[PDB]
């Protein structure tokens, strides 16, 4: 009910698909889910141009991989191909994004803009993601992020209710 | 026949492809300036641009239609206007193949990496993600290691392509 | 009891690690690097702002330990391996931002020839250090360095990147996006250390005459080859240049100065007595002694040097051995502060305190008073 998917977006697989309350699908996205579950947390704001692609199949014998997941409060920038990335609640992705697989992003989080992480990285809690090549830049402030996550959906709630259909 | 040519994939102008490939979802497939040709077992991804260069030019001619090789993995959002490829070339996500190129067989091309125009890429060498053209990790790509990597590729591929086939 | 700390400071490069551990846990450039900057600042620098040199070192101290030692240095010493002649100024920096910032408990402002002699395990030692900026030399004998016996000429790394940057701008070929020469003015710092690392090939004494011959009124140009860079910009590279590169470091001719001439100098200005041990013991260290077939090329110099008239009156015959450290060549200065520090506690006491520092002033340097 609460959810404000664009006319624009697509979402392929609406079982397996999975969006939470208060969600906000900006327009031209991708949440793909024909081979696996996409799983989306509440107050999560998928920003335009976001491929949400599923991760694997998962019918493999041996090591299948993880569908898809997102946190509350998830905040996914523009352009951000996410891909078999279980992000913990409170994520801030950054804008031209890509997640790798079984990247297991943390509680906190602040990935910066144009980052690549790479397939099994495991972001710490509470850490800003940088380099070309994923790596810690440094520790991030609790109060600070936890502002501008909030900012952010009550911004994305006025978007939400006027103008898509 | 014999393609597994998704609905909302595009396609233009003449383009040939080969068996069990694989056109995923919004895939562009412009071949107006010249004939396209995919080879067999080539998976292209989706959100991936496949152009071609106008060509034909009497004095030093552009370009000629791009011919990929098989079992070609091309991963989404892929960028390929106007680039030859060899056989077994996993191109990785965000990728940007030059206006004039020579991708050998055994290659790994690296995410957010630009390929060079008028570049020839070596058989057997992985390209690292960033900075264009770094000739450091090529001995896991080696020719041998590299065709039983990419034929296992190949495998999860059409393994993976036929689970989303049934599925519909 | 307490492993103490090691630092070894420098333009390119900084060692670090714990003392008593055999070679360091990490070597992180020397550059640091900002948010909303273009290009990365270089921290040791000298004649600037004093206020600013401490927020650098800061930055650069911060970045450190949490990194290379994951621990407070207030706990035990530390040992920060000055090269001699590091400017009076930069120590003094050092001294204000480890003991007012931070609060150490102690520091020590250490030669960097004296400890390389450590590691050899010997006494008297002619010593050469070619870093980044500088190729210093200094005699060691039985303990005390020989000072006013010396030489440095700005002939290390800095010169050899400038020649690089030179000869490169002046010869280009570089690929389409074939011709195009000059068409970037410069190039950066880290890709041309990596050429330097890679492509670069010391000559012998008899090709490095050959090639003297031919730049005043061409014999063994190979081997060439390319160079991979960015942005789809590959540039052919030659064989002849980068050996053309590495002659001017021990070129002779109207300078009257080399690499090698500058051991006979030191040789020269040291007494009758001392002479002989520190022929016999010439130690060699730094960063650009480890270029590929370095050693010959300066051994071979210095014989020929030898054999010129001039130093025959002197010098005359003399067995230049060149013993060899355990570690790397450019990891040599470290080492010995490594041993310096873990071993004696009771030579930890020598150095100088916070307790000292406080009421006292500095540091104190070789000078008056
Ligand atoms: N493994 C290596 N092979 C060849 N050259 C090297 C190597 N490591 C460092 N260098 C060169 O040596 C220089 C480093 O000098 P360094 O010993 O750090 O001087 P300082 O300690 O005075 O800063 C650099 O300019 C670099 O080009």
């Amino acid at each position: 009910s609460g959810n404000k998917v664009s006319r624009q977006s697509v979402l392929c697989g609406s079982q397996n698909i999975v969006l939470n309350g208060k969600t906000i699908i900006m327009n031209d996205c991708i949440i793909r889910g024909d081979l696996a579950n996409v799983r989306v947390g509440r107050h999560c704001v998928v920003k335009s141009r976001s491929v949400i692609r599923p991760p694997f199949k998962k019918f493999s014998k041996g090591v299948a991989f993880f569908p898809l997941h997102i946190g509350d409060h998830v905040f996914i920038e523009e352009d951000c191909v996410v891909n078999a990335a279980q992000i913990g609640s409170y994520v801030h992705v950054g804008k031209n994004c890509v997640i790798g697989r079984r990247c297991v992003l943390k509680d906190c989080c602040k990935i910066l803009d144009n980052t690549v992480l790479p397939p099994e990285t495991v972001v710490p809690p509470f850490t800003v993601f940088s380099g070309c090549p994923g790596l810690f830049s440094g520790e991030l402030p609790e109060c600070t992020q936890e502002l501008m996550i909030d900012v952010t959906k009550s911004y994305y709630q006025k978007f939400l209710p006027l103008t898509q259909v | 026949p014999g393609a597994v040519v998704c609905v909302e994939s595009e396609i233009r102008g003449d383009v040939t492809i080969g068996p069990r490939t694989v056109i995923h979802p919004k895939a562009r497939i412009i071949a107006e300036a010249g004939p396209i040709v995919i080879g067999e077992g080539n998976l292209i991804e989706e959100q991936a641009l496949i152009i071609n260069a106008y060509p034909d030019n009497i004095t030093p001619d552009t370009e000629k239609p791009m011919i990929i090789g098989t079992n070609n993995v091309f991963e989404v959002g892929c960028y390929s206007q106007a680039m030859k490829m060899g056989d077994n070339n996993v191109i990785e996500s965000k990728a940007y193949v030059g206006r004039n190129v020579i991708l050998t067989s055994g290659c790994i091309i690296g995410a957010c990496c630009n390929l060079n125009t008028f570049e020839v890429i070596p058989e057997n060498t992985v390209i690292y993600g960033a900075d264009c053209l770094r000739r450091v990790q090529t001995e896991r790509p080696q020719p041998t290691l590299q065709l039983d990597f990419l034929m296992k590729i190949l495998p999860n591929y059409h393994h993976l392509k036929k689970t989303m086939k049934g599925s519909s | 009891e307490k492993t103490a700390v090691v630092i070894d400071l420098g333009e390119a490069f900084t060692k670090c690690g714990f003392a008593g551990e055999t070679g360091p846990r990490c070597i992180i450039p020397s550059v640091i690097k900002k948010a909303g900057m273009p290009k990365p600042i270089k921290v040791v620098q000298y004649n600037i702002n004093t206020e600013e040199l401490y927020s650098y070192l800061k930055e650069f101290i911060h970045i450190l330990y949490f990194r290379h030692l994951l621990v407070n240095p207030r706990d035990r010493r530390v040992v920060v391996i000055e090269s001699v002649l590091c400017p009076s100024h930069f120590r003094e920096t050092l001294t204000r931002v480890l003991f007012k910032y931070f609060e150490v408990p102690s520091v020590l402002l250490a030669p960097s020839h004296l400890m390389a002699l450590l590691t050899l395990g010997i006494n008297s030692a002619m010593v050469l250090d070619c870093g980044y900026r500088e190729s210093l030399v200094l005699p060691i004998y039985e303990g005390i360095p020989v000072l006013n016996c010396w030489g440095a000429l700005p002939l290390g790394g800095k010169a050899l990147h400038k020649e690089l940057e030179t000869q490169l701008l002046e010869q280009c070929t570089v690929d389409t996006g074939q011709s195009l020469p000059s068409v970037m003015g410069s190039i950066p710092e880290g890709v041309l250390e990596d050429i330097k690392v890679r492509t670069c090939f010391v000559s012998d004494l008899t090709r490095g005459l050959k090639i003297q011959a031919a730049k005043f009124n061409r014999p063994s140009p190979p081997p060439n080859v390319d160079y991979p860079l960015d942005g789809e910009k590959i540039l052919h590279v030659l064989g002849s240049i980068r050996d053309s590169v590495v002659e001017i470091l021990f070129e002779q001719d109207n300078e009257e100065k080399s690499v090698a001439t500058l051991i006979l100098d030191s040789l020269m200005q040291c007494p009758i007595d001392t002479r002989k041990q520190l022929a016999e013991n010439l130690v060699i260290i730094g960063g650009t002694s480890m270029l590929p077939g370095f050693l010959h090329r300066l051994l071979a110099e210095i014989r020929y040097l030898v054999e010129k008239p001039k130093y025959k009156k002197t010098l005359g015959t003399k067995t230049f051995r060149i013993h060899t450290p355990p570690a790397k060549a450019n990891c040599v200065a470290w080492l010995g502060g490594a041993i310096f520090g873990a071993l004696q506690d009771i030579l930890g006491s020598r150095s100088v305190s916070k307790e000292y520092y406080n009421q006292t002033g500095r540091i104190p340097d070789w000078c008056s008073l």
